[PDB]
């Protein structure tokens, strides 16, 4: 019966900057993304693995929920294998990504006269990114001989620096928000469910079944095996259930 | 202080029923007839490498053993997972705790959960930064070592907790001996009965006999001979060669030029001979767009 | 060994057809089913 | 183009503190140093420290050290300097000025403000 | 720190310099002299950088070098509105910016 | 095949590092649990130790009599 509090992240008042990112773990809902899907208020909206109408009406069991804000002409930055600032210093989505990436213009939002100082990005480092590793670390490295002293020198100033945000900016030169979903799937059973309802079971007969998305043709009958409490699944020689 | 794990530190794998069959997996168990370090709560709670993950063993008559730390320093600057049995209580904490010099019982959250005669035994491995728990309690008779058999554990708990682990310990009860392995990524032959519980093993490691047993799918083998593998004599060490040159590329004036022609009028200028650094551009940042093929 | 076969990808993000199809749009289950058609064929033409 | 807008002239008495402000216009406000620069009335340019808006890193002058306080709100583009426990020989313009982002550099100081006479 | 004369005359039309000597931790290589003009009751504007580079609308008859632990402004065809407090400037130690004592230059 | 060191003009043979087949013999484990090791077409070298034309055979005793063929092994062992 719950549902997912999408309200409160989308439509949330403040967001975290991107080296900063934040995350909401989500789980034990019933969720209609097709309220988001239909909405047409996104100026962007793509993944992979999964289409849209296609993922509406199937179960998961493990989401993820993050956020942050770029600059429009880096957005293409946030999918699997790119490179560029974001991708080597702020964020990297696996690349077998299995979530979903939404943008649209906050222009009316976030953006401010005089040029917001809040957001901000890290610059250099001495390696790439691993999968969601976060850096809120603010020491600064080190490139040269003498020594730092935590002081902002001549080597390698702070890896973080404020976008400008002016209004008065171009398409790309415009905040534009971001929700990076995540679909994951494990052996728990399914929390997070489509809106769908169920029917009654009817055993002996050739019937079309959907148990949490798993879907076939077949005679349901009673069985005496003893399933242990964690087993939800059996499988057959062909790896067919 | 060792001992010989015999067969123990096997678990189920995953959560899918299966029966009347041998199935070949690969994933993080306790060799078998390794060498376990075998510590001692009479009359003993350092700070031990997680690794790759780690098998741990108890044997109890008392209910000493109450609790276990992972993180990478335990010492409140770092996430650090906390299981406590506190008497008829499973309570798991993963907050950035300040652990005692000498953690012991007597007799920044983002997540919190609230539930010799006896061998428990456990197994706590991560991966991708879920916190995977099995565990096997079984009645035993035997006070000085692990007794020897076969009993394999269920699953009970999946953590995401996204911790980085590196070093654990462990929480005694003081007014209880218990070991530690170690996993690898063993292949391992799984025997199935009639009910679907594990009852038997091979390690396809432990030996050759094993090898042909794992080759064959079988816990039985035929008089013969047979062929198991491949032999490779391994490399020692790397020998790199490149020409003794020091003369260095102009791309100075190239990029950083004060002038441009059009593009009918493109210019070219042919480079050679020189040692080039390109991440001083790679990782320069200063270019809207950077791509080739 | 005919049968063990059908439980390989053959590079496929599935062995299981049904899988595939409840999670991807035609245009890219099209690309996902042909291989396991390839791997399939070959798998047979093996066996006779 | 960069704007920089000091404080009013004031006046104290020995032993006693000012601070004086310093706001910016006309460039990212965050992205570079700001410079203090004093000169005493008829006499050459003495450096006084450096700020960054970013996070609020200082450096003083050694001379000052323990009586200079460099401060900056961000919301507002405006740097402040005081000076603590002064003398008449703390009398002088006191300028500030907006510099470069890399620390170890030389002349610092490219756009100066109008310049704030402080008297004691 | 750095030393520079106290004052400079010069007729209209003439070349005047102005030295500035300094050390090997200031204008001594590795190093970077910058001049600053004061206008009398203005704030000081950046004249040369870098030795010798001059900001956009500062005059080419405006000219710096450095020799060793030495600089020097040149001024070719001295103007009455040149009249003005000149100032050098060098990194020093590689942590602090140094001034000299500034030369007041006289138009005659 | 063969390089030229471009540092010093000399040439080079590659040869790849030794590798080869190893067999398992077996009575079977209804009897006894243990096995002699076969490295086909190896020396006895890179690897109770009898060289054979067949490989190194590791684990096996060698005996003047001659017998019925059992497990064969190859050339006439
Ligand atoms: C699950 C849900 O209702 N999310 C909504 C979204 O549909 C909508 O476009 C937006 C309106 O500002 O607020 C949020
Ligand atoms: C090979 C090389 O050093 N090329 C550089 C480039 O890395 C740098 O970003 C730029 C600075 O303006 O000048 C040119
Ligand atoms: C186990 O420890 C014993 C000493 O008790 C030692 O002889 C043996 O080599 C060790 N084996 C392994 C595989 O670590
Ligand atoms: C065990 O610890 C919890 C706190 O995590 C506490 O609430 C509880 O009362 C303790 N013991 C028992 C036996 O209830
Ligand atoms: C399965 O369990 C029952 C006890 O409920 C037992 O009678 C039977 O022998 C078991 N089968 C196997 C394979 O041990
Ligand atoms: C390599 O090293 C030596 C200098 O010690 C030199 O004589 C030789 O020419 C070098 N080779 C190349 C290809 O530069
Ligand atoms: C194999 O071993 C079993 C004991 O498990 C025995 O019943 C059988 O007779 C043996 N067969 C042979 C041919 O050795
Ligand atoms: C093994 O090596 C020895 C040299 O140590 C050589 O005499 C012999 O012929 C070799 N045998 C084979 C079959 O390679
Ligand atoms: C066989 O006997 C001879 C002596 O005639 C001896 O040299 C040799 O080592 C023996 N070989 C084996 C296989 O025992």
């Amino acid at each position: 019966t719950n549902l997912c509090p999408f309200g409160e992240v989308f439509n949330a008042t403040r967001f975290a900057s991107v080296y900063a990112w934040n995350r909401k773990r989500i789980s034990n809902c019933v969720a209609d993304y097709s309220v988001l899907y239909n909405s047409a208020s996104f100026s962007t909206f793509k993944c992979y693995g999964v289409s849209p109408t296609k993922l509406n009406d199937l179960c998961f069991t493990n989401v993820y929920a993050d956020s942050f804000v770029i600059r429009g002409d880096e957005v293409r930055q946030i999918a699997p294998g790119q490179t560029g600032k974001i991708a080597d210093y702020n964020y990297k989505l696996p690349d077998d990504f299995t979530g979903c990436v939404i943008a649209w213009n906050s222009n009316n939002l976030d953006s401010k006269v005089g040029g917001n100082y809040n957001y901000l990005y890290r610059l250099f480092r001495k390696s790439n990114l691993k999968p969601f590793e976060r850096d809120i670390s603010t020491e600064i490295y080190q490139a040269g001989s003498t020594p730092c002293n935590g002081v902002e020198g001549f080597n390698c100033y702070f890896p973080l620096q404020s976008y400008g945000f002016q209004p008065t900016n171009g398409v790309g030169y415009q905040p534009y928000r971001v929700v990076v979903l995540s679909f994951e799937l494990l052996h728990a059973p399914a929390t997070v469910c489509g809106p769908k309802k169920s029917t009654n079971l009817v055993k002996n007969k050739c019937v079309n079944f959907n148990f949490n998305g798993l879907t076939g043709t077949g005679v349901l009958t009673e069985s005496n095996k003893k399933f242990l409490p964690f087993q939800q699944f059996g499988r057959d020689i062909a790896d067919t259930t | 202080a060792y001992t010989n794990s015999f067969t123990r530190g096997v678990y189920y794998p995953d959560k899918v029923f299966r029966s009347s069959v041998l199935h070949s997996t690969q994933d993080l168990f306790l060799p078998f007839f390794s060498n376990v370090t075998w510590f001692h709560a009479i009359h003993d709670n350092p700070v031990l490498p997680f690794n790759d993950g780690v098998y741990f063993a108890s044997t109890e008559k008392s209910n000493i053993i109450r609790g276990w730390i992972f993180g990478t320093t335990l010492d409140s600057k770092t996430q650090s997972l906390l299981i406590v049995n506190n008497a008829t209580n499973v309570v798991i904490k993963v907050c950035e705790f300040q652990f005692c010099n000498d953690p012991f019982l007597g007799v920044n959250c983002t997540f919190e959960y609230v539930s010799f005669k006896n061998l428990r035994e456990f197994v706590f491995k991560n991966i991708d930064g879920y916190f995977k728990i099995y565990s096997k309690h079984t009645p035993i008779n035997l006070v000085r070592d692990l007794p020897q058999g076969f009993s394999a554990l269920e699953p009970l708990v999946d953590l995401p907790i996204g911790i980085n682990i590196t070093r654990f310990q462990t929480l005694l009860a003081l007014h209880a001996a218990y070991y530690v392995g170690y996993l690898q990524p063993r292949t391992f032959l799984l025997k199935y009965n009639e009910n679907g519980t594990i009852t038997d093993a091979v390690d396809c490691a432990l030996d050759p006999l094993s090898e042909t047993k794992c080759t064959l799918k079988s816990f039985t083998v035929e008089k013969g001979i047979y062929q198991t593998s491949n032999f490779r004599v391994q490399p020692t060490e790397s020998i790199v060669r490149f020409p003794n040159i020091t003369n260095l590329c102009p791309f100075g004036e190239v990029f950083n030029a004060t002038r441009f022609a059009s593009v009918y009028a493109w210019n070219r200028k042919r480079i050679s001979n020189c040692v080039a650094d390109y991440s001083v551009l790679y990782n320069s940042a200063s270019f809207s767009t950077f791509k080739c093929y | 060994t005919l049968v063990k076969q059908l439980s390989s990808n053959f590079g496929a993000i599935s062995s299981v057809l049904n899988d595939i199809l409840s999670r991807l749009d035609p245009p890219e289950a099209e690309v996902q089913i042909d291989r396991l058609i390839t791997g399939r064929l070959q798998s047979l033409q093996t066996y006779v | 183009e960069v704007q920089l807008v000091q404080s009013g002239a004031e006046v104290k008495k020995p032993g006693a503190s000012v601070k004086v402000s310093c706001k910016a216009s006309g460039y990212t406000f965050t992205g570079y140093y700001f410079h203090w620069v004093r000169q005493a009335p008829g006499q050459g340019l003495e450096w006084m420290g450096w700020i960054n808006p970013i996070s609020g890193g200082t450096k003083y002058a050694q001379k000052f050290q323990g009586w200079v306080t460099m401060t900056r709100a961000t919301s507002i583009s405006t740097v402040y300097m005081e000076v603590s426990r002064l003398r008449s020989d703390d009398t002088a313009v006191y300028y500030c000025a907006r510099g470069h982002t890399y620390n170890w550099n030389y002349a610092y100081c490219d756009y100066w403000g109008q310049g704030t006479l402080v008297t004691v | 720190v750095l030393t520079q004369p106290a004052s400079v005359s010069g007729s209209p039309g003439q070349s005047i310099t102005i030295s500035c000597t300094g050390t090997s931790s200031d204008v001594g290589v590795y190093n970077y002299v910058s001049w600053y003009q004061q206008h009398p009751g203005k704030a000081p504007k950046l004249m040369i950088y870098d030795v010798s580079n001059r900001p956009s609308g500062v005059s080419n008859r405006f000219s710096g070098s450095k020799s060793g632990n030495t600089a020097s402004l040149t001024i070719s065809g001295l103007q009455a509105e040149d009249e003005a407090d000149y100032y050098c400037s060098s990194y020093t130690s590689s942590s602090t910016l140094v001034f000299g004592g500034g030369t007041k230059l006289t138009v005659l | 095949d063969a390089v030229r060191d471009p540092q010093t003009l000399e040439i080079l043979d590659i040869t790849p590092c030794s590798f080869g087949g190893v067999s398992v013999i077996t009575p079977g484990t209804n009897t006894s649990n243990q096995v002699a090791v076969l490295y086909q077409d190896v020396n006895c070298t890179e690897v109770n130790v009898f060289q054979t034309r067949a490989g190194c055979l590791i684990g096996a005793e060698h005996v003047n009599n001659s017998y019925e063929c059992d497990i064969p092994i190859g050339a006439g062992i």
